[PDB]
């Protein structure tokens, strides 16, 4: 009955019956095969594979998010936050050691201090070279500071973004939108961004099934030992675009991400496919589900 | 325990039986039973019960 | 005060040779005091000998202004309205009592005769009353007249068969058995229309408290506000907080309804218009570093500057006189045409008047109805909203609507007087303004005597106001206030009917099926087993467990001066909200009032239950709540508590703490045996086999154990700070036990109710068959009443022969048993059985 | 109980995308369910050639194999929405019996008696807990299914097999052929290739 | 520094105003009493004793409104249009001198809320003396003012009718004589203790699309019910 | 936020020429200096927080209704200790009447 597991008393037919959309499903799963059949004889293959695939967006690795009226430059003391002005002490050793990234010159007056949760960074194997490659990968129009990566308890690991004008310039023609409402969401697209998985899917595990395959003699036999992966949450085109699923043999629990995707036949083959599992196995016949 | 009659006491509006014992009225084939009737295809079942047994009565249509 | 009272050593108990049987004699003792539906005759009695005397003489005093739209004449051009005012001053019910023949005089009615003829079971009500009648004049002066009315009966009033006001009540049990009643019943009901008329217990969430729900409106806190006692009115305020970001406070209450106001502007109005002390009472002070402030005022900034398109003239006003004003104007019904009444300085006087007094009265009565208590509402009221925005902030959970901690169960008394309230003013005061409405319209007011006043008053109450008084509580005595009618199947269906606590009827999938479940607050107060097993009332019915009780309202009075009193309260004017969360004061709560402020919370606590334990000056039905998750300390007096009696678990930490220190102060003197200076943990009850014994002899009953501190009564919400043993071997398997400490030992049958305890060995069987034996156990053919004969019942099936079961049960010590001992094969014979069939000899 | 003293020197470490509770409450429930070794002290109390309680599940007659344990051996872990019995009761605990944060598997519906031998207070508290969902989803199991019932029914009826075998709305075609091959539900066998 | 109250301020202030000095005295206290009493000091309330006494409340609010309306004067200026009590009289002026009025009008508000927040906790008797005292000085400073000769008539005027408004605001609040009941434009009128005309559904307790436990798309008859137990 | 020294109004901030100024219903302008440079924030986690627990983790010992454990108390040296467990993370701390908490807090 949990959240995105909901399974409880009727409302997984009634996501089928009454055609919900993919937005409102409870209980949506998707089951991928990985592409290499030699992978997935693998387990530790397929566990990896797993835990890639998994939505760490960066507002989860956030403990605490400070928006700051600041500019930073290199040698011009400007003013800073009483609270935060120890922040300076790591500013030196990072403008020290990345000779390359140094501070713009249309840095606006804008500052979003960032405290990292320590614990979910270990529990979920994400280091903070990675965090910073993918935050300057997808925002082009700020300027990325961070504190040093440290192994001592006490002591937090800092992300400072520093807003450029540019951010203003993408649409400031619509003047219904003063600067103060740009900042809060420019921080809402920072804290979405996509770090190490694929959007739409929550939990990955690993599962064993079996299926059937001709041998080179002709044989049909029962191949028990494969590996693939069961996802809470759907997304056909996410998993669509990795290299290490294969993309024909996505098999969804959602009609209207299968119908957005596929078209209306294979929709009409995932509507008999999810009554099925509805009915049991002490269920109608199969011309009922037809 | 409940049996009637061939006829007996009818509801002004509709001229259907009277509801359940206590009125001495018939009992109620619902909507859940004309779906078994019509699934079975007991069609004549159906004239005879809800047509002869209850209301049926002649329509004039120009 | 602190307690002075000891007891014996809890080594010295020998309780060893007690067995589970020997504790069945204090449910029996518990059953005893309390009675089966005490409760019931109980509430019925203080609704007739206090609550309505109260109420008609405190809640129903009449102010009214009318115009005087007579023609001319020299004081008639001269004058323009006419005030009534009048109050009620004696009230009293008698017993019921009918006419025998015609013009006789008032015999008394017996039930069985109301029973038969169909008649009402329902005795007179007479009231006296002054009345004081002023006429205004253009010029200035105006002119009183007063009459005093001789006492009249207005009406009839239902009666409880069984209570005081009961015929039944004067009889011995030979006569109530000889004049058709029931010897052996207790009573409970009422009759009218020649039926019989149960009023339920009604489920009801706790008055004085916040309840915070979630849901355009982010959150919802609700608070129902009630100044003390179980027939004052009551006035609810609920503080919204919207997707906007305006946070906004409405009171929904006699006077005003569904007008959300901006919460900074009910601050204003009481004086305190500066910003900066209105954000104060509600983070507690400006200057802390916390990050809960700075959630906090961070929402309270922005909610400031959100506009409010009714309130928009006065949002940005600081002058307190203007809102008030404005306000006024809003809610009185009787202004049509503004600024025509501007120009006059003496018509703004009496509005800005007029809303003091209402808003004094209604907005949090129960801290103060008085003009003093406003500053001290505003820091009450602000402590509401930071509670509110401590769960936005997920800081807490939302409140529980399951749990009994925040529930109360209504009777008769409290239901009947809520009716009584809606239709008094309708059938009396109502019918009393339209009579003198028209008595001044045909007389001039100089020509009115004190003869023609008394007059209209009478008549104006005729018999169409005596039906409708009447009727109309037979109305909500029969429509359902639940009620419900009682068919009496047999003996324990009629006490299984007064024992049943219904709730308030919502479409909510997860809503619907949450309240229909056992919840973990139920065992000992709700019985987990009774319930229907089929349809839509499945759970929707509760029954009280065999021990549970339901209290009447303390002497609030009492403990709220020795509170106050007490040198470890400091006095809520003596603090600040700065001197709170600077040095940590922990609140102090009674009946839900906010009084004063304590530097330790567990002390009083445990201080004031110690004290309960004499009963000579904290009352045995206190309960005493220390929050141990925000440290504050609640005291509850009031009417509506489940409680249960549970046998006190006393131990020797002390002692062992001592032992402990002394050992280990041993070893680091180098000692060896230091191990020797170290005592075993004792923890254990003080009843004995011996009190078991002369409980079963009548020279023990519950209140003298309540007395010696051997028992004491617990409330769901005071249960949240007991562990209780499930039985006597749980405690005595850990009476050696430190890491254990149980606070009270139950006895296991407390957990069902009546009907659920018919059930033989209902443990082994699977407890939804055990929900089954409740349901069917009370549609059992027997002798489904003792004055069947003296009865013209419908569908009533009277048993002739029944049995004792070989294996009984403790229910069948205050039910008779219905059924008989049939010999039963578990057999295959001829495959007649099958499917849940029996075969039946014909013989 | 080796489960919690892990937890209590803090040897428990999720895997990733678990956290610890979560990880707690899957370690609990899998360490709480009954052997298959449970029958062997049930079939040596009972012979199979005259005992008519085994008689009557073993041939499929009435009742099942977690019938017969919950009657001898025990009930075990009442689960309620495959997960534990959640704590209700003030912050922590599950019952008033039994105190906040308690880690012995009693207090989290773990019922440790038969019915043959009888439930504690406790035990029949949650057993209660559970035996009122079945009550709750039967009394839904009507109204729930007669909800979805009507409403496929309305949309559904209008199809009917017409002289062609075909499956239409009057003139529109739902089914080119009636279940794709033609037959009735009641005519069919079951056959091996 | 030590502080000490002054009944000279207040006397001074009240023969400005041809007032009687109780009406000044009795800020926040004029609430059901008669305003020919208040203006005689008869039954006048004894000093507070309490730090959550409304009356210190009262008076402060009194004083931030003469504030509150002066630096509205003061910062004229910046307004998009000044309120209606400061416009109907500066509106003579020129934009030049509009945008002056800021240097050479005195700051009134020196250290007023940081002492009535320490002696509301301490005394609180003291207190309610402190804010009346403190308005009358106020009103002083800005009625003794002569320089410069352009200013002296804008602000006069503005210390009159500032103190006329709060006193005139504390007596629309006391009780009132007798007037004409029917210019509210409705026929009954009601009083705070009044319960004749209370609404009827808030005796009750005060407080409350499929349901998922009713049979109602379910045909079955009320009297076969039992075909739905458990069994 | 900003209180108006004037009459104690709660000032509105808006944004000029790399500055924030604070402007009042009444008139009065003030600029911050350095505590105001704070837009906005939020904390995450708010439900397991070191501060939430504070109380009650300071009444834990004197609570009946908590769960003991037999382990000796390295300051009393009394012999049980009280064991609780918060957060989704099950963080386990024992805590004891003399003031000693585990975590060394
Ligand atoms: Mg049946
Ligand atoms: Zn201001
Ligand atoms: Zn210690």
């Amino acid at each position: 009955v949990a959240g995105g597991t909901n399974k409880s008393g009727i409302v997984r037919p009634q996501e089928i019956f009454s055609a919900k959309p993919v937005e409102a499903e409870q209980s949506s799963e998707m089951l991928l095969r990985l592409k290499n059949p030699e992978v997935e004889t693998n387990k530790t293959y397929a566990q990896e594979i797993a835990n890639s695939i998994e939505l760490i967006t960066f507002e989860r690795l956030i403990l605490q998010w400070h928006l700051l009226y600041e500019t930073y430059s290199s040698t011009k003391k400007n003013v800073m936050y009483p609270d935060f002005a120890s922040d300076v002490e790591w500013m030196t050793d990072f403008l020290e050691n990345h000779p390359l990234l140094q501070p713009p010159e249309d840095i606006a007056n804008w500052c979003i201090r960032l405290e990292l949760n320590k614990t979910t960074m270990i529990l979920k194997s994400i280091s903070l070279e990675s965090i910073i490659n993918s935050l300057r990968a997808k925002h082009p129009n700020t300027y990325i500071m961070h504190s040093v990566e440290n192994t001592a308890s006490g002591i937090p690991i800092i992300i400072r973004i520093y807003l450029r004008e540019s951010a203003f310039r993408r649409s400031t023609n619509t003047r219904m939108a003063t600067d103060e409402k740009i900042a809060v969401n420019v921080v809402d697209k920072l804290l979405n961004s996509t770090i190490r998985g694929i959007p739409g899917i929550k939990n990955a595990n690993v599962v064993k099934l079996m299926r059937h395959r001709v041998d080179a003699q002709g044989k049909l036999v029962r191949l028990d030992n494969i590996y693939a992966i069961k996802t809470n949450g759907t997304n056909i085109f996410g998993a669509m675009l990795d290299d290490n699923i294969d993309p024909y043999t996505i098999v969804s629990s959602s009609i209207g991400d299968t119908m957005e995707l596929y078209g209306i036949e294979a929709a009409r083959q995932k509507i008999i496919s999810e009554i099925r599992t509805v009915m049991g196995d002490k269920g109608p016949n199969h011309r009922h589900l037809l | 325990r409940y049996a009637v009659a061939s006829y007996g006491p009818t509801d002004a509006l509709t001229g259907q039986p009277l509801d359940g014992k206590r009125s001495h009225g018939g009992l109620r084939l619902g909507e859940m039973e004309h779906w078994v009737l019509t699934a079975q295809g007991a069609m004549q079942t159906i004239i005879e019960k809800s047509h002869d047994d209850s209301d049926g009565c002649i329509s004039y249509i120009c | 005060l602190r307690p002075q009272i000891t007891y014996g050593p809890i080594e010295t108990v020998d309780n060893e040779e007690l067995t589970e049987a020997d504790m069945l004699s204090f449910i029996s003792a518990a059953v005893n005091s309390t009675g089966l539906i005490g409760y019931n005759i109980k509430s019925f009695d203080d609704l007739m000998d206090n609550g309505i005397p109260q109420i008609v003489k405190q809640m129903f005093n009449v102010d009214i202004t009318y115009k005087d739209q007579r023609d001319h004449t020299e004081i008639d051009k001269l004058r323009e309205s006419v005030q009534i005012q009048f109050n009620f001053t004696d009230v009293n019910i008698e017993r019921p009592q009918h006419r025998n023949y015609s013009q006789g005089n008032k015999i008394n009615l017996l039930p069985n005769k109301a029973r038969l003829c169909g008649l009402s079971y329902s005795g007179p009500v007479n009231l006296a009353a002054e009345v004081i009648l002023t006429a205004h004049y253009s010029n200035g002066r105006q002119e009183v007249k007063r009459a005093s009315i001789p006492p009249f009966q207005v009406s009839t009033f239902p009666i409880m068969r069984g209570s005081n006001r009961c015929h039944t009540h004067h009889l011995s049990k030979t006569a109530k058995k000889e004049i058709g009643e029931d010897p052996n019943e207790p009573g409970g009901y009422f009759i009218a229309r020649g039926g019989e008329w149960v009023v339920d217990l009604l489920e009801n969430i706790r008055f004085n408290t916040l309840h915070i729900h979630y849901h355009n409106e982010i959150i919802r806190g609700e608070f129902i506000s009630q100044p003390g006692g179980a027939f004052e009115n009551s006035s609810q305020i609920i503080i919204r907080y919207m997707t906007t970001g305006a946070i906004t406070i409405e009171i929904n209450s006699t006077k005003f309804s569904k007008l959300r106001i901006p919460w900074y502007l009910i601050f204003r109005m009481f004086g305190m218009t500066g910003d900066d002390s209105i954000i104060e009472q509600v983070v507690f002070d400006l200057e802390s570093n916390s990050l809960v402030n700075t959630f906090m005022i961070e929402i309270l900034e922005k909610s400031i500057h959100v506009l409010d398109p009714i309130f928009q003239p006065v949002q940005h006003e600081l002058n307190r006189e203007k809102i008030i004003q404005f306000l006024s104007e809003k809610v009185s019904k009787f202004v049509s045409n503004p600024s025509a009444y501007k120009s006059d300085e003496n018509a703004v006087q009496y509005l800005n008047e007029r809303q003091l007094t209402i808003l004094d009265k209604i907005l949090l009565p129960h801290m103060g109805q008085t003009a003093d208590t406003r500053v001290r509402k505003l820091r009450f009221l602000g402590l509401l909203i930071h509670k509110i925005l401590l769960v936005i902030m997920n800081v807490f959970p939302p409140t529980d609507r399951d749990s009994y901690r925040t529930k109360r169960v209504h009777g008769s008394g409290v239901s009947l007087a809520k009716a009584f309230k809606a239709i008094f003013n309708t059938s009396v005061i109502a019918p009393i303004i339209n009579g003198f409405k028209e008595l001044l319209k045909q007389t001039a007011f100089e020509e009115l005597t004190q003869r023609n006043i008394i007059e209209a008053f009478s008549a104006a109450l005729s018999k169409n106001t005596a039906s409708d008084l009447n009727r109309s509580m037979e109305q909500s005595i029969i429509s359902g206030v639940s009620t419900q009618s009682l068919e009496r199947k047999n003996l324990l269906n009629t006490i299984s009917a007064l024992r049943t606590v219904n709730t308030h009827n919502s479409k909510q999938t997860e809503r619907a099926d949450m309240m229909r479940r056992v919840h973990a607050s139920y065992p000992g107060y709700i019985c987990v087993a009774q319930s229907a097993d089929t349809g839509e009332k499945v759970g929707m019915s509760k029954q009280l467990a065999i021990t549970a009780n339901v209290c009447t309202a303390g002497e609030v009075l009492s403990l709220k001066q020795r509170l106050l009193s007490d040198p470890a309260i400091q006095q809520l004017a003596d603090v600040s909200n700065k001197d709170i969360v600077r040095k940590g004061l922990a609140r102090v709560f009674i009946n839900g009032e906010w009084i004063g402020c304590c530097t330790n919370a567990f002390e009083l606590a445990q201080r004031y239950r110690m004290l309960r334990r004499e009963g000579k000056v904290v009352h045995p039905h206190t309960t005493i709540y220390w929050d141990s998750m925000v440290d504050e300390v609640e005291f509850w007096l009031d009417v509506g508590r489940l409680t249960r009696p549970l046998l006190i678990v006393d131990n020797n930490i002390e002692k062992y703490n001592q032992a402990c220190y002394k050992a280990a102060e041993a070893r680091k003197k180098g000692d060896k045996d230091w191990e020797k200076h170290k005592i075993p943990f004792i923890q254990n009850t003080r009843f004995t086999p011996q009190m078991a014994k002369d409980i079963l002899a009548g020279t023990l009953t519950l209140e003298d154990l309540v007395a010696q501190g051997i028992c004491e009564f617990i409330t769901p919400e005071e249960a949240e700070n007991c562990l209780v043993a499930f039985s006597i071997i749980e405690l005595r398997k850990h009476k050696h036990d430190v890491t254990r400490r149980f606070t009270h030992v139950d006895v296991p049958q407390a957990i069902l109710g009546l009907a659920a305890l018919v059930s033989p060995y209902a443990n082994c069987t699977q407890p939804a068959r055990v929900t089954y034996e409740t349901n069917q156990g009370r549609q059992t053919g027997g002798w489904y009443c003792f004055s069947w004969p003296y009865r013209v019942d419908m569908n009533r099936f009277f048993q002739f022969y029944n049995e004792m079961p070989l294996v009984k049960t403790i229910a069948h010590n205050y039910v008779i048993p219905n059924g008989l001992n049939t010999i039963v094969a578990y057999m295959i014979y001829g495959g007649y059985n099958q499917e849940d069939s029996v075969i039946v000899s014909q013989s | 109980e080796e489960i919690n003293n892990r937890l209590l020197h803090g040897d428990i470490m999720p895997p990733i995308g678990l956290t610890t509770h979560d990880f707690y409450e899957k370690l609990q429930l899998n360490a709480l369910k009954f052997p298959d070794r449970i029958l062997k002290p049930i079939m040596n109390s009972i012979n199979p050639e005259t005992n008519g309680l085994f008689q009557m599940v073993a041939t499929g007659a009435k009742g099942s194999n977690p019938n017969m344990i919950h009657i001898m051996a025990g009930i075990g872990q009442i689960e309620i929405n495959t997960q534990r019995i959640q704590p209700q009761f003030s912050f922590g605990r599950t019952l008033v019996y039994y105190p906040r944060f308690a880690l012995e598997a009693q207090a989290y519906g773990f019922i440790c008696n038969s019915y043959i031998a009888g439930l504690t207070s406790p035990e029949f508290i949650f057993g209660e807990m559970n035996g009122r969902f079945d009550l709750i989803n039967k009394a839904l199991s009507t109204s729930s299914t007669g909800y979805a019932n009507r409403k496929a029914i309305f949309g559904l009826q209008s199809c009917i097999v017409d002289y062609y075998r075909r499956v239409s709305i009057d003139t529109r075609l739902v089914q080119q052929l009636y279940g794709e091959d033609g037959l009735d539900a009641r005519q069919l066998e079951t056959v091996r290739f | 520094e030590p502080w000490t109250f002054d009944y000279g301020k207040i006397i001074k202030t009240a023969k400005i105003l041809d007032i009687s000095p109780a009406v000044i005295e009795a800020i926040g206290a004029m609430e059901g009493r008669s305003y020919a009493d208040i203006r005689e000091g008869q039954g006048a309330p004894p000093p507070p004793t309490s730090m959550d006494d409304p009356r210190l409340m009262a008076v402060d609010s009194a004083v931030r409104i003469f504030l509150y309306n002066y630096n509205c004067l003061r910062h004229v200026s910046t307004f998009n249009k000044p309120p209606i009590h400061v416009e109907r009289l500066v509106k003579h002026l020129s934009y030049e001198e509009k945008e002056d009025l800021e240097k050479v009008l005195p700051n009134v508000v020196n250290e007023y809320h940081t002492t009535f927040k320490h002696l509301r906790v301490t005394d609180p008797a003291s207190a309610l003396l402190y804010s009346i005292e403190f308005l009358c000085i106020s009103f002083l400073t800005l009625y003794e003012i002569k320089e410069p000769s352009w200013v002296v008539n804008i602000v006069r005027e503005f210390a009159l009718t500032e103190l006329n408004t709060i006193i005139q605001s504390e007596k629309l609040l006391s009780k009132p004589g007798a007037f004409n009941f029917m210019i509210f434009g409705e026929d009954f009128v009601c009083s705070g203790e009044d319960s004749s005309m209370d609404d009827i559904s808030a005796y009750s307790s005060p407080g409350l699309l499929d349901d998922p436990f009713s049979i109602e798309d379910v045909d079955i008859s009320l009297d076969v019910l039992d075909n739905l137990a458990p069994q | 936020m900003k209180i108006c020294k004037a009459c104690s109004s709660c000032m509105v901030r808006t944004y000029v020429d790399g500055n924030i100024i604070f402007r009042c219903s009444c008139g009065e302008s003030v600029q911050g200096d350095s505590q105001n440079l704070l837009v906005s924030s939020k904390v995450y986690h708010t439900g397991e927080m070191e501060d939430k627990y504070k109380i009650f983790i300071k009444n834990a010992p004197f609570d009946p209704t908590n769960c003991q454990i037999k382990k000796d108390c390295p300051n009393c040296h009394l012999d049980y200790l009280t064991q609780i467990c918060i957060g989704s993370q099950k963080i386990i701390i024992l805590v004891c009447r003399c003031g000693y908490m585990s975590n060394r807090g």
